[PDB]
RNA sequence: GGUUGCGGCCAUAUCUACCAGAAAGCACCGUUUCCCGUCCGAUCAACUGUAGUUAAGCUGGUAAGAGCCUGACCGAGUAGUGUAGUGGGUGACCAUACGCGAAACUCAGGUGCUGCAAUCU
RNA sequence: GAGAACAGAAAUCUCCAGUAGAACAAAAGGGUAAAAGCCCCCUUGAUUUUGAUUUUCAGUGUGAAUACAAACCAUGAAAGU
RNA sequence: AAGCUCGUAUCAGUUUUAUGAGGUAAAGCGAAUGAUUAGAGGUUCCGGGGUCGAAAUGACCUUGACCUAUUCUCAAACUUUAAAUAUGUAAGAAGUCCUUGUUACUUAAUUGAACGUGGACAUUUGAAUGAAGAGCUUUUAGUGGGCCAUUUUUGGUAAGC
């Protein structure tokens, strides 16, 4: 029925798709460091694309992954910025959901003009207890059909705490 | 076919496709039989004994007109081709008695020009949705 | 060609006895276009052995003209008369190998009265000579003997 | 999920071996532990299988046969109450004890137990059990870690240490025992001994005791109940070795009910399936149900 | 020009069996081989070392050597009008005990035994195989099996 | 009979969906002093067996279920083929004689078996 | 496939399905899924001696290759390689 | 050509029995790859052109693309299946069984591995058929343009090519 299997954040992934290498990317990364309190990880370009100005294996973007109580606090901050309203897109078929903010100063965070202003993606993935089953080395398995996150279930979860609005369809 | 019985009184099917490529060597002094492998010249269908070339479906009314299409048609092909009329309902299969027993039973669903046959094999659920007529009170 | 030789048939109209089993039956199959064969009667065997029985004795081919000759080579297996020989042939039986081998290949003439068909090299079933003509081998061999 | 598998996909699909499907056996490793030199004929390669469940430590000396693997002897941390240990039954110290037990146990049954003492001393210094002269070579065994990660300080090499100190020849190296310094490229045997007798659990017990009566009380509910004070962990383990060396022989559980009695209940909670006829009836029924459009 | 590399012509020969690609099961590594054993060679193209050249695919020889990872095999190969003796170093993945030497040894035992019970009864034996024999007379009955008579059938088109 | 560890063969064992599971086991599951590894104790390491749960895993059942397996005078003695003729036929090609013999098709049945060691109302 | 500010067909971030439909310098074929592919850690077995063996064959040479013996090393907890 | 060593033997352009290997013929294509005719249904909530309020970030369109279940037809360099003919090995005295000797190899181990002593078992001693004797050595001639027929088969319109 419902005892164990509650439903929760697996992780929060803050992503700043910077777009270039050098000072600006090192500057953005500092935003994620000074926010996640972790040290962030940098992504390289999969391939060259002239009209975006990036070369393959050039570091274009930074992200950082957060878990447990701290990720839940940063999530809240974001929601605040969008005045507790997301859209019925936003939520994946497989139970996760996300949103983005422009200017990160909109959630705590002073200004330090040597840092500047960055917008950012927010992706939060939902699971239940027992995900370990699909993540562990020995006897890796798949989570049962009942169990396992869905757009319906997690939209309703999210409305129900957060006291929030989904929107549109 | 069309002028005697109408743009519409039959369905003619060319049952043979010209997949085999013919070559010409092709001589333009002259080179010789040196390196004589040909270039592609044309296509052909490799046809067998008793292998069907054309098929036509019409209404029983049109038998004679139909045969004359296929009789007029022979004069365009090398070899000996016979015109056989078949026990078999149209292009399906099943001799008309066995096709009929079926259609008067609900086992046959019209698809795109051809047709779909009720099986006793898949899921009970969706064979019932596929062939409602087959299991229904009905008359 | 090999089979013909292993069966001691290396000359036209020469003939021998074969014990039928699977290991020999597949030999007769391989050879069928080149031979005529069948089921010999006592009569036929009696007369083949009386008229044209010769034995093998230090290679040499020796006419069986006294029972002493048979006993001297086949005595060791029972078989001390020409009729002892015929019996080990017709009943097959335990020394058939050795008895039969002692008998040289029979040298028949062409059939007196003919082959009875316009063409020998088709099967007996197809109008004649070659293959197993069964009982009808006696009539053919009798005219060849 | 509309990610449906075409009947063609399934039809050409080649399944992994069963134990591969079920995530238990690494076959690349198995080929290399098991396969014997061809000119040593039927000389068994013997593995020291060590596994951990969430509550038990399994220790097995196993060898191979086309018709299946064959165990020479086995020992389980669950046995350890017999010899004085009643808690931390999957901790490093138990891994060590279990490796000791299996060692003394098999080479008891091998005759080899008196010749090849082991260490007896124990300061956890790096040493293999080396062969007597003019006598039997020691019984040799190769660690099978299964799917466990080779981390420097892993429980699994605790079982290796107990079993090596037990007198088995189990080839190995220091660099995964706790106490190996990657900068130093040395092994501080002080640290390793500490683990053998549970030092890391013991020090924690004290720190927690002094800094959190409450959390100390849950994590060590047991020790509290048994009046086991912390700085007597070493005795427990030290005395446990004594016991184990004193008497490695296997005594099997005392066993209420017989294999038969077990059978007649123990999965006559087993669903029994239908005969091709009952199935038909179900078929014919389901239609009569389903027939008639909607 | 022409091309005759070492693995020339081997596309279907060294291929793995349908739905049988991948790891080779351990049985293969657990067979024991002795000098004088009779093995059949058959390449496993997933193991490129210790591999028989393709002439030896499908051929059976005798083990003449045993090594860490391979057996040496003696094959008699015909070159010209004469067999030459060839020795091969095949890894074990490519070799398999000849199953007919097994029936044979089994029968040799069976034979020794048949001989034993025969002597310890003091009777004749008969130990060699006879081929399939002609077939003895029978009487077939007609009780429930009155012969059904058949005739040839008229031509007919089914198209 | 269940369950676990190590297996043999490697779908009758896989796939999809829905049920059900006593006891023990197994599991999920609590913790972060310690050895150890992470962007992240999620995985990996360690610690308790203590606070909890059969939800999942896992085991078994259901299904005119997809697949896989097996059988059959199901198709078919068909297709193809070794051998024979101064056989037919302008030829394409075909028939007969002595033999060997498929695949698809159809229908029926089936859906892991098992070795070692341990443990269990 | 379903999801996430600027973000677009195409940038980065989750999750699901996924028998190989990818990758493995190169032609093609074979082979491979806790790998033979991808990321990382340590390395010089691409070394030393001299025989046997497989292909091509005359059972000469050459190229290539296989399994041992005797050294000295690499790696790994180890079996091993 | 010269012989030599022996003498029923192990032989063999053959069968049988047993046990292997093979991917051609055929077959297949609502099975993988590749090709190919036709509709049918459903998708696009993420390619597009309209008409409906220019309206459209909204409907019903026809048109692609794609998906599902069907449908007609194919492969020397495609295939799950898979022949016939050809093809490897075996059918014992150099064998079998019992006892227990040697070693520096090998094993936890007189444990294995090899090779042996001593003891036992010869009527069919281990299928068939044949054997015109089997085995072996040296030396040397000519030849090193080939062509034809059935069947398989490649190039070519074909050819007494």
């Amino acid at each position: 029925q419902n005892p164990m299997r509650d439903l929760k954040i697996e992780k929060l992934v803050l992503n700043i798709s910077v777009g270039e290498s050098g000072d600006r990317l090192t500057r953005a990364s500092k935003v994620l460091e000074q926010l996640s309190g972790q040290t962030p990880v940098q992504s390289k370009a999969r391939y060259t694309v002239r009209t975006f100005g990036i070369r393959r294996n050039e570091k274009i973007a930074v992200h950082v992954t957060v878990r447990g109580p701290k990720a839940e606090e940063i999530l809240e901050r974001g929601l605040k910025v969008k005045e507790y309203q997301l859209r019925d897109r936003n939520f994946s078929a497989t139970g996760n959901f996300g949103f983005g903010i422009d200017e990160h100063i909109d959630l705590g965070i002073k200004y330090d003009p040597s840092i500047g202003i960055f917008g950012m993606d927010f992706y939060v993935v939902m699971n239940r207890p027992g995900a370990r089953v699909t993540r562990r080395k020995r006897c890796k398995g798949t989570v049962g059909n009942s169990h396992k996150t869905t757009k319906e279930d997690t939209v309703s979860w999210f409305k129900q705490k957060y006291d929030a609005d989904v929107l549109d369809k | 076919m069309t002028t005697v019985s109408g743009r519409d009184a039959f369905h003619l099917r060319v049952r043979v496709h010209p997949f085999h490529v013919l070559r010409i060597n092709k001589m333009l002094l002259q080179q010789g039989m040196r390196g004589a492998w040909g270039k592609p010249h044309g296509l052909a269908a490799r046809v067998d004994i008793g292998q069907i070339i054309f098929s036509v479906r019409t209404k029983d009314s049109n038998k004679d007109v139909v045969v004359e299409g296929l009789r007029r048609a022979r004069y365009k092909f090398p070899g000996q081709q016979k015109i056989i009329l078949s026990k078999k309902w149209g292009f399906t299969n099943l001799d008309r008695p066995e096709y009929l027993k079926k259609r008067e039973a609900g086992e046959v669903k019209d698809d795109g020009a051809f047709v779909k046959f009720l099986s006793k094999k898949g899921s009970l659920e969706n064979n019932i949705r596929e062939f409602p007529e087959y299991f229904a009170a009905q008359a | 060609r090999k089979v013909l030789q292993l069966l001691r048939l290396t000359r036209i109209n020469s003939g021998t006895f074969v014990k039928v089993t699977k290991a020999t039956l597949e030999l007769l199959k391989l050879i069928e276009p080149y031979v005529a064969y069948g089921y010999p009667s006592y009569s036929t065997i009696r007369q083949l052995v009386y008229k044209r029985g010769f034995g093998k004795i230090n290679k040499q081919r020796v006419p069986l003209s006294d029972n002493a000759i048979i006993e001297a080579n086949l005595g060791k297996y029972g078989i001390l008369s020409i009729d002892d020989l015929i019996h080990e042939i017709i009943t097959v039986g335990p020394h058939f190998k050795q008895a039969n081998n002692f008998l040289w290949p029979f040298k028949l003439s062409n059939p007196s009265g003919g082959w009875g068909v316009p063409r020998k090299f088709k099967h007996f079933i197809q109008g004649g000579s070659f293959g197993n003509r069964e009982e009808f081998i006696n009539k053919l061999v009798k005219s060849m003997n | 999920q509309k990610d449906a598998k075409s009947s063609a996909y399934s039809s050409r699909f080649q399944t992994p071996f069963r134990r591969r499907r079920e995530g238990k056996t690494d076959y690349y490793q198995r080929k290399r532990l098991v396969t014997q030199h061809k000119a040593k004929y039927n000389t068994p390669k013997y593995r020291l299988v060590v596994r951990f469940t969430n509550k038990d430590i399994i220790c097995q000396i196993i060898s191979s046969t086309i018709t299946g693997d064959v165990v020479l002897a086995a020992a389980y941390s669950h046995e350890l109450p017999r010899y004085g240990i009643t808690h931390g039954l999957t901790n490093w110290a138990a891994a060590y004890a279990t490796g000791l037990l299996i060692a003394r146990r098999t080479l008891q049954k091998l005759g080899l137990d008196e010749t090849y003492k082991g260490v007896e001393e124990v300061e956890g210094e790096y040493e293999l059990t080396e062969a007597v002269e003019d006598g039997p070579r020691p019984f040799k065994v190769f660690l099978d870690i299964g799917l466990q990660r080779t981390t420097t300080g892993a429980r699994v090499f605790g079982a290796l240490k107990g079993a090596s100190d037990g007198g088995l020849y189990v080839p190995h190296s220091e660099n995964r025992f706790p106490g190996w310094d990657f900068e130093t490229e040395e092994i501080d045997p002080e640290l390793l001994r500490s683990y053998i007798f549970g030092g890391h659990v013991s020090q924690y017990m004290e720190e927690l005791a002094d800094d959190d009566e409450e959390r100390f009380s849950e994590l060590f509910k047991g020790y509290l109940a048994d009046d086991i004070d912390a700085d007597s962990l070493e005795d427990i383990y030290t005395s446990a070795h004594e016991a184990i060396r004193a008497d490695p022989a296997f005594k099997p559980t005392e066993k209420k009910f017989t294999k038969e009695q077990y059978a007649a209940e123990s999965k006559k909670y087993r669903q029994t399936k239908l005969s091709k006829e009952e199935r038909a009836a179900r078929v014919a029924a389901k239609i009569a149900a389903l027939a008639g459009q909607q | 020009g022409k091309s005759h590399g070492y693995r020339s012509r081997t596309r279907y020969m060294f291929q793995r069996d349908f739905r049988k690609h991948g790891a080779v099961h351990l049985s293969t590594y657990l067979k024991v081989y002795k000098v004088g054993d009779i093995v059949d060679i058959k390449a496993n193209g997933s193991i490129q070392k210790g591999m028989p050249h393709k002439f030896y695919q499908g051929k059976t020889g005798v083990v003449y050597n045993v090594t860490k990872s391979s057996v040496g095999v003696i094959i008699n190969k015909m070159v010209g009008n004469r067999y030459l003796e060839k020795r091969l170093n095949l890894r074990v993945e490519h070799i398999k005990h000849s199953k007919c030497r097994q029936e044979f040894l089994e029968r040799v035992k069976a034979n020794a035994a048949k001989r034993a019970e025969a002597k310890a009864q003091g009777v004749a034996v008969q130990l060699k195989r006879q081929p399939a024999q002609p077939r003895e007379s029978r009487i077939v009955s007609t009780e429930g099996n009155v012969p059904q008579t058949l005739a040839p059938v008229p031509y007919e088109t089914f198209i």
